[PDB]
């Protein structure tokens, strides 16, 4: 477990997870609040 | 042909003279360093300009500097 | 005891996640830790170079076997996904009912951000991206009929993927074979040539004879897919098969007896293409695989194993020596049984060469139902396999050079063929250089001559079919030979192997599937250009292999390695003198070569083959036959091909083909981006980085992993990578977009 | 001891020992990765806020302040909109000034329990106007804290339920 | 109006674009039929299109002759939603990321292995440091006036 | 000769323990590749699910249903309940709660493997049945579970297959 957590703490892995999360939240925002070119 | 100069920062590691592909460098007696030896360039007429020597120097800045210059058959490595 | 035995070590490597948390464990140097950004890049570049990670062939060998299982697992998952996507996200059922109208589609995009436009109205009450891999045609030939079957093959794929992955772990961590096991070429060839290929073909023939052939006959006749009996029904009720093929009634009795003629119903040598589907008759394909199976199985009994009879490859190789070749093929056996790189070289070159052959043979002799009329799929497959082939061929050369620098031993190679080759390398390279110049000057000169003449208002002085003409007489002759073969040199055949050589126009759905392809002056000119491109590629690559260890310029290149940046600014300049650099340059020429070939295919077909034919004999080709008088000049290619056939991509915005337009532009960008890595040097970049780092330091922060510029070699690699991606990507979109429209 | 009370099948989470509402419930080991003091403070704060929110969510539906008497929304979830962004922001901004004041600028995870406030008892601000915790035994004080925590945990779950109930059901809670 | 533009609510070109767009989708839907999954999708798409144009119409966006919205960024607060307000968002988020990053690097710089903690991040510490960036504006200013942000010529420089 | 009781013609598999339900029946020797405790947990989990499943499937078919039935949820057989529950949302509810429990179970299994001392499948809830009883009876009860669990797997498998194969009343 400890060792696996270290692998999951490696730079490449963390970047992918973080970017996936970031991408996801951006996509989700556009799904519910779509087509915005300004704050209204 | 090319010009090779050695500076006082040499430490007599002998690495440069062991890397020259054409025996241009030698290790001569000296007292400025603990090793008691310094490098010399007695036969620069055979330098091809490889700069392998510089790549081997351990000093902060190369104690052995090769300045490329006039070119001859020997310096241009022409077997023909 | 036995010459061939199984030796395996139990529990060789413990399974744990410790090494996973220690990046760079494989290397002694990298293991120490990161001090500069170079460490990161080196980690990824030395990951699969097992030879440098260990000094024992056994260990290297063990890793390779397991790694291969991993690739197989990935491939299985890939195939599984395709079948699943064809079961849940496709219009196969509708297409199956009306193959001519409905367009194949197996990918659907989520309705996010207007990307839905990409979901086209393919047909069959379905909206999705039109795929071009040819899955639907293959499935029809197999006799899938339902989408439930596709689901099950998908499940099988997933299962198989898992089995392979387990095998990899098992044969590396629990039961690792020893070197003696690996070094059994005769046994391996016997097994692979009789079991993998022979039994494989025989098994496939069984499926084709008992399941595919019957179902496809019913489909072609007109029976609705739902009305066709399930596959198992055919296997059980012999009477049903007898109705379709009236020989199954006799059973296997004719086979055990010598009367193989009775099976002429399903085993035939018809030749040509099925008029209804526009594909090769499955009966012929069944006989094909059956015949090949017998051949392979027999061939698998040629090498000695543990029963005395057979051949020993070493003896065969050593016996073949002559007056002009010294010791002959002595020493080769040891090389190929003690060097993985050497084996990869030969194997990789042959694999790539096969792909190129597949591309040619698969368009002239369409193998699947309803494939020829689908121009998009045809173009996609030809180009795809042409590329895969080029890369593999260049790769073979690369690994060949790695052998010379890492595994070649002068002692084991005295006066053998290899030694003698390296002893007259100057002659070989000198002559090839001339051949390349000759071909290049004459071949390309023809085009430049014509351009000048047409521009100067002197059309009568051009090398054209209407002026000075350069006809491909030899090829024209072979075509006639092949056309008249059926009934003469091939008495039992009924038609030409391909209608390309000659014959009638096969049309399916009002569209031309195949037609005689004629060869004239333009064809002569282009074919010779292909020769020039290939020859130059060989020059660069061969020079790299022959001069890998030494040269008059750098007598000790071997010690420097296979991938060194240079030897220095001396000797007038020694930049890019490694064998790796020769491969680097070879890839650029391979790109050029393949690009011209695929363009030839695209224009020739759209001009002299593809098109529509009326109920009466009126053939209208897509481009109108412009190839003859326009492909003889460079301006013609720029105007009548690139400029005109690119009208689709550039005008794709607002349509389901918009993606291709965006990718076309994106690829151009990446191609240009690469030119900054290919023209610049590390020095400028390193100095720039210094100034940037100053800023970070001025604000009291800077990375301990000191930022450094990419190595000389990496710079070149990054440049080549982006260059290739951009160039190939651009054509990819260009072709696909154009094809969708023409189809 | 070696096994947690709440999860008899799991090893007892240390650092979760001897605290006010400890039942050994820390399956994911947040108490090891992060500081216990911050966690304790956060729990108490969340609880107190949730308590108030729950009460308000119920009250607004039936009674409105004189100022907002004109605008009455039973859904409560729709109240934020009717009141206005400015009013909402005034409340949040004012909360900020008060948070800063109370913590004296130590408002980050790296400073809240450092320096002078390094000895601060999580959740203690010294707010006892009624002085009902006067001259009470340590035990009594502790039992009182337990009550706050337990009621707080309940409120945290309750408020979420109320809000999401209205979202799903579509109408006022009552 | 500013620059001779016209409000999109009052631009005929804008409306023409809307009608045309919807028509295209509707024409496609005609081929499919009734509750066919394809038709329902196209129908939903037209709703989104109508909504988008409506939103822009109710906005303060100014359209040009082409009937396309044009943004104003000269500092006027009348059109702050177009650039100024969104701009603050970027600055806040970007500063947050930069500040927290610098903090972590400086924090792990004094560790046993300062380079191992850059390739294998200490997630627990990182998360703590990341949360403390919401007040980056204040912290940064405080660090500047404390002579702890900008260094003082004790940094490596080129030979010349 | 260390022969498996179940298979008198085969050597008893090593790597196995002497715990309840150990009759030496591991012809394929899965135990060699995977820790025994993990396997024991799996056996119990599969069986305990099957035991419960059998009861539910049968009862629903027999007629025992929640009185305030949801939309539909009437004129529906066990064979057809899954989809109905999915659309109603019952399956989602179950999946959510079950998955949450599995998460905690994951933590449990890891600790067990690391040496926490947790007996495979033991979560602590005994209803007081094991309270006070000695190992003898404790083990006896455990064995009885195991037997029931193994039998249950056969039972559930049969009921489902038969039912779908032959749509009909409880006794298929
Ligand atoms: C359009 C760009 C272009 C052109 C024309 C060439 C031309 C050539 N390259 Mg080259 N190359 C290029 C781009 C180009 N390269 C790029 C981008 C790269 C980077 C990867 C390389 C990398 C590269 C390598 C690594 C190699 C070449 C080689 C060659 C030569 C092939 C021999 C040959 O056909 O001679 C004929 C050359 C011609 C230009 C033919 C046209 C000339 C006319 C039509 C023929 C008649 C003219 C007559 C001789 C004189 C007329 C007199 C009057 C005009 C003054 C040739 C000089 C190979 C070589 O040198 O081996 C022989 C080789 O090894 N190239
Ligand atoms: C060659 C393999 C392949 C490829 C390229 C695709 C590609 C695609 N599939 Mg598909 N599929 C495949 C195999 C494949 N599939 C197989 C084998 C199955 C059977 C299980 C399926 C079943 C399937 C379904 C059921 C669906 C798709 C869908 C899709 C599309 C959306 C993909 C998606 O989920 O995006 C979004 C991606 C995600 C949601 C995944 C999240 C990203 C993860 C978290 C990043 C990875 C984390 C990283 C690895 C961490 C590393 C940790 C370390 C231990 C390694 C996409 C075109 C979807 C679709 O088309 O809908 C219309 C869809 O519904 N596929
Ligand atoms: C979960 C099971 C498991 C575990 C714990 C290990 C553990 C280990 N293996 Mg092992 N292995 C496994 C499964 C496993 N293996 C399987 C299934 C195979 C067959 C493919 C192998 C094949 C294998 C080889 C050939 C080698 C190891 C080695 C090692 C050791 C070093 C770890 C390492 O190199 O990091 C690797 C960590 C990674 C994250 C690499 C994953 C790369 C992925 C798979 C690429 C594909 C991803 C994607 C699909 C492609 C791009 C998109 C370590 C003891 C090495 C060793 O030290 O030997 C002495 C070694 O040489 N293993
Ligand atoms: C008749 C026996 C037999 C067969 C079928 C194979 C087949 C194969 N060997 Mg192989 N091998 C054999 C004997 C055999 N070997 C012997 C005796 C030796 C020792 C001298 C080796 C040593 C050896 C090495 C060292 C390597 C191979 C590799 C390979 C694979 C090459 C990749 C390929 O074509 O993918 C085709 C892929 C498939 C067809 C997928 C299916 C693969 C499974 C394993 C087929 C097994 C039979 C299957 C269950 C069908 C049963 C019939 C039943 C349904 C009625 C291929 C699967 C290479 C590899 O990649 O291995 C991982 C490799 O590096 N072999
Ligand atoms: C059967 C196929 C095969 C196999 C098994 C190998 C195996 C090997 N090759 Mg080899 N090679 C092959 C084919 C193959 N090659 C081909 C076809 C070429 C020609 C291009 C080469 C060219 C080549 C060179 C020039 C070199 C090797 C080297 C090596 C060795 C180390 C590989 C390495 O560094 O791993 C690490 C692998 C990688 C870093 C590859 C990662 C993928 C990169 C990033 C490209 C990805 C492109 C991607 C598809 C684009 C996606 C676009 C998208 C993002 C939009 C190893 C023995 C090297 C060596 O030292 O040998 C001893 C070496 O110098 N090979
Ligand atoms: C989480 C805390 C919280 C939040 C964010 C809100 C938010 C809101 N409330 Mg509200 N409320 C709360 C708690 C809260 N309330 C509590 C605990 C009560 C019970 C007293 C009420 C009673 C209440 C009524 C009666 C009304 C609102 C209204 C509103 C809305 C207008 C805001 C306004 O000016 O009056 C809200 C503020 C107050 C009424 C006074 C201050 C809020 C505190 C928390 C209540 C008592 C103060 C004290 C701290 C709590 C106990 C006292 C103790 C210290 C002795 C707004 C959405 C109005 C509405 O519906 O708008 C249309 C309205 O008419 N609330
Ligand atoms: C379940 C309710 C509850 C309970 C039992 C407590 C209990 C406690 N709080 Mg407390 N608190 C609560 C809710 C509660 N709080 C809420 C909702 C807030 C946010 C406004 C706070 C904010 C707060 C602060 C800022 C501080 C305390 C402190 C304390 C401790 C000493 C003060 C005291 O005697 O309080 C007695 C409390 C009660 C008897 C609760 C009565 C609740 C009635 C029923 C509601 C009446 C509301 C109405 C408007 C008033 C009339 C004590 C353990 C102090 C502390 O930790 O010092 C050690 C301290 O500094 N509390
Ligand atoms: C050099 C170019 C330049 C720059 C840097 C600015 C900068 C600014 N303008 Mg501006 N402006 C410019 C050219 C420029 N303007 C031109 C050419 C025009 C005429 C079209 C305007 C018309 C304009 C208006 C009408 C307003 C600003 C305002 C502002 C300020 C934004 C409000 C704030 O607090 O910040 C800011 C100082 C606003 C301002 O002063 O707010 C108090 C404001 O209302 N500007
Ligand atoms: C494998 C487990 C399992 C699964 C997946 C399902 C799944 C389903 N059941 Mg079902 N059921 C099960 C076991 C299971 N049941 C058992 C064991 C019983 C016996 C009481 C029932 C009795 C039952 C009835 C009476 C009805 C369903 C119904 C349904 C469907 C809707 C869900 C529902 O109403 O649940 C309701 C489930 C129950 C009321 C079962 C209650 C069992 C007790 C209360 C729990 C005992 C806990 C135990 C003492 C200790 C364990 C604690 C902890 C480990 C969880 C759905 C297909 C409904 C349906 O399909 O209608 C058409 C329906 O009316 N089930
Ligand atoms: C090509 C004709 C041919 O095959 O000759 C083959 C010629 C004679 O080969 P030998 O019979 O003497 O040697 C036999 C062994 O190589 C095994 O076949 O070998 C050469 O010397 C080739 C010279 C370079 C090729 C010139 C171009």
């Amino acid at each position: 477990m400890n060792d696996f957590q270290k692998y999951l703490s490696t730079a490449p892995v963390l970047l992918t997870l973080w970017m996936t999360f970031t991408a996801g939240f951006i996509i989700e925002v556009n799904r519910f609040f779509p087509d915005m070119l300004g704050l209204y | 042909s090319h010009t090779v100069k050695i500076y006082d920062t040499c430490i007599g590691c002998t690495q440069c003279v062991r890397a020259c592909p054409t025996d241009v460098l030698e290790m001569v007696p000296w007292d400025g360093c603990k090793s008691g030896q310094i490098a010399s360039s007695p036969r620069v007429e055979d330098c091809v300009g490889c700069k392998r020597c510089e790549t081997a120097c351990p000093t902060d800045f190369l104690s052995v500097r090769v300045y490329l210059g006039a070119e001859t058959t020997r310096s241009l490595g022409l077997a023909y | 005891s036995k010459n061939v035995q199984v030796f395996v070590e139990k529990d060789a490597v413990e399974t744990s996640f410790a090494k996973w948390a220690q990046p760079g464990h494989f290397s002694r140097t990298l293991a120490k830790g990161p001090k500069t950004t170079t460490w990161i890049w080196n980690l990824h570049a030395d990951a699969h170079d097992f030879d440098s990670q260990t000094s024992s062939l056994e260990e290297v060998s063990r890793k390779i076997f397991s790694a291969h299982f991993g690739q197989l697992a990935i491939i299985f998952l890939w195939i599984s996904g395709m079948h699943f996507h064809g079961a849940y996200f496709s219009n196969y059922s509708a297409w199956l009912t009306d193959p001519i109208s409905i367009k194949q589609s197996s990918q659907v995009v989520w309705p996010i951000v207007g990307q839905e436009i990409l979901n086209a109205d393919v047909g069959g009450n379905f909206q999705g991206i039109q795929t071009t891999s040819g899955w639907f045609q293959m499935w029809r030939a197999e006799g899938i009929t339902s989408e439930v079957e596709l689901y099950w093959t998908a499940i099988g794929g997933l299962a198989m993927s898992a089995i392979m992955l387990f095998a990899g772990w098992f044969h590396y961590h629990k039961a690792a074979p020893k070197l003696e096991w690996f070094q059994n070429a005769e046994s391996m060839m016997n097994h692979h040539l009789a079991g993998l290929l022979g039994l494989g073909c025989l098994s496939w023939s069984g499926h084709q004879i008992h399941i595919a052939l019957p179902i496809n006959k019913l489909l072609d006749a007109g029976v609705s897919p739902q009305e066709i009996p399930l596959p198992h029904e055919f296997l059980i009720n012999r009477d049903l098969m007898a109705q379709l093929y009236p020989s199954f009634s006799k059973g296997l009795a004719p086979f055990f007896g010598g009367n193989w003629g009775e099976y002429s119903d399903f085993l035939t040598f018809k030749g040509g293409l099925n008029p209804v589907t526009g594909g090769l008759w499955l009966s012929d394909i069944a006989h094909h695989h059956l015949a090949l199976s017998v051949l392979f199985i027999i061939a698998g009994h040629m090498y000695r194993t543990n029963w005395g009879i057979g051949h020993n490859m070493k003896e065969i190789l050593e016996a073949h020596k002559g007056p002009f070749t010294g010791e002959g093929h002595k020493g080769l056996y040891e090389i190929l049984t003690t060097s993985w790189h050497a084996q990869l070289a030969i194997n990789l070159a042959m694999m790539g060469s096969l792909s190129i052959i597949v591309a040619h043979h698969m368009y002239a002799m369409p193998p699947y139902p309803y494939l020829a009329t689908d121009y998009a799929t045809q173009l996609s497959l030809f180009t795809h396999h042409m590329w895969i082939g080029g890369f593999c061929v260049v790769g073979g050369a690369a690994h060949g050079a790695i052998f010379m620098v890492r595994d070649y031993t002068p002692a084991n190679n005295y006066n053998n063929l290899l030694d003698r080759v390296l002893r007259h390398r100057d002659a070989i390279i000198s002559h090839l250089n001339w051949v390349c110049i000759f071909l290049g000057c004459h071949a390309f000169g023809f085009y430049i001559h014509n351009d000048t003449m047409r521009a100067l208002g002197r059309p009568q002085d051009m090398f054209s079919d209407k002026a000075i003409q350069l006809q491909p007489i030899f090829a024209q002759w072979i075509q006639n030979i092949h056309l008249l073969a059926p009934g003469t040199t091939a008495p039992n055949a009924l038609a030409t192997t391909s209608y390309a050589f000659g014959g009638d126009v096969i049309e399916v759905g009002g569209k031309i599937a195949m037609m005689p392809i004629k060869l004239g002056t333009a064809d002569f000119m282009v074919h010779h250009i292909h020769a020039f491109t290939i020859h130059v590629t060989v020059l660069i690559l061969l020079k790299g292999v022959l001069y890998a260890r030494s040269s008059k310029l750098i007598p000790d290149k071997a010690n420097l390695g296979f991938r060194f940046p240079c030897d220095g600014p001396g000797r007038g300049g020694t930049c890019q003198s490694s064998s790796w650099d020769h491969v680097f340059l070879g890839l650029f020429w391979m790109y050029n070569s393949i690009s011209v070939v695929i363009f030839h295919f695209s224009w020739k077909m759209q001009s002299d083959v593809w098109g529509t034919i009326t109920p009466d004999g009126a053939i209208s080709h897509i481009t109108g036959g412009n190839f003859a008088q326009s492909s003889i000049t460079i301006n013609g290619w720029l105007r009548d091909f690139l400029w005109s056939q690119a009208s689709q991509v550039i005008q794709s915005y607002g349509s389901a083909s918009s993606a291709y337009g965006l990718i076309f532009l994106g690829a151009h960008f990446i191609w240009a981006f690469s030119l900054m890595f290919l023209f610049s040097g590390r020095g400028y970049w390193q100095e720039l980085i210094e100034s940037i780092v100053w800023a970070h330091n001025k604000l009291n922060f800077a990375p301990t992993i000191q930022p450094r510029a990419l190595s000389i070699t990496q710079g070149r690699a990054v440049g080549l990578a982006h260059y290739l991606l951009g160039g190939i990507g651009t054509t990819w979109a260009f072709f696909l977009a154009r094809a969708i429209s023409i189809t | 001891a070696e096994m947690s009370k709440a999860m008899p099948f799991l090893i007892n989470p240390a650092n979760t020992d001897g605290l006010i509402g400890s039942n050994g419930f820390d399956p994911l080991g947040f108490s090891d990765t992060f500081d216990i003091k911050w966690l304790q403070e956060s729990e108490i704060k969340h609880g107190r806020v949730a308590m108030l929110a729950s009460a308000g969510f119920i009250a607004s539906q039936f009674v409105n302040f004189p100022m907002y008497s004109s605008m009455h929304v039973d859904d409560s979830n729709m109240a934020p909109t009717v009141v206005g962004i400015s009013a909402m922001l005034q409340i949040v901004c004012a909360a900020g000034v008060e948070e800063w004041r109370t913590y004296k600028g130590q408002v980050t995870m790296e400073d809240m329990f450092t320096g002078d406030m390094a000895d601060r008892t999580p959740g203690d601000f010294g707010f006892d106007p009624m002085g009902q915790l006067k001259g009470k035994s340590e035990a009594a004080v502790n039992e009182m804290k337990l009550k706050e925590i337990k009621n707080g945990r309940l409120a945290m779950l309750a408020i979420g339920g109320m809000i999401h109930h209205n979202f799903v059901t579509g109408e006022a809670l009552f | 109006e500013i620059g001779g533009l016209t409000k999109c609510s009052e631009s005929a070109a804008f409306t023409k674009r809307l009608n045309a767009s919807v028509k295209k989708l509707e024409q496609r839907a005609s081929q499919y039929e009734a509750d066919s999954p394809p038709a329902l999708a196209l129908k939903q798409q037209v709703e989104r299109t109508q909504a988008r144009f409506d939103k822009y119409s109710r906005s303060e966006l100014l359209c040009g002759a082409d009937g396309l919205p044009h943004l104003v960024a000269d500092g006027r607060w009348s059109h702050a939603a177009e650039f100024i307000l969104p701009g603050f968002g970027f600055i806040y988020i970007s500063g947050w990321i930069g500040w927290v990053g610098r903090k972590y690097l400086r924090a792990v710089s004094t560790s046993a292995n300062p380079s191992e903690s850059e390739i294998i991040i200490n997630v627990p510490l990182a998360l703590k440091i990341m949360t403390t960036g919401y007040i980056w504006p204040i912290s940064a200013w405080q660090e500047l006036i404390s002579n702890d942000l900008v260094a003082v010529s004790e940094e490596i420089t080129v030979s010349p | 000769a260390e022969k498996s009781a179940s298979l008198p013609f085969l050597e008893a598999p090593p790597n196995l323990d002497g715990g309840v339900g150990d009759l030496g029946f591991d012809p394929f020797r899965f135990s060699d590749f995977v820790p025994i405790d993990f396997l024991r947990e799996a056996e119990l989990k599969h069986g305990r699910i099957c035991m419960m499943a059998w009861l539910g499937f049968v009862a629903v078919d027999m007629g025992f249903r929640v009185y305030p039935a949801a939309e539909g949820f009437e004129s529906l057989t066990s064979i057809t309940a899954h989809d109905a529950a999915v659309e109603q949302g019952g399956m989602s509810q179950m999946l959510l709660w079950f998955s949450l429990l599995e998460v905690f179970d994951t933590i449990a299994v890891q600790q067990m493997l690391e040496g926490s001392g947790r007996a495979p499948g033991d979560f602590g809830l005994d209803g007081g049945f094991l309270k006070g009883k000695s190992q003898a009876e404790i083990d006896t009860m455990k064995l009885k579970e195991i037997v029931h669990c193994r039998l249950a797997m056969f039972a559930f498998s049969g009921v489902v297959t038969q039912a779908v194969l032959t749509q009909g009343p409880f006794p298929y």
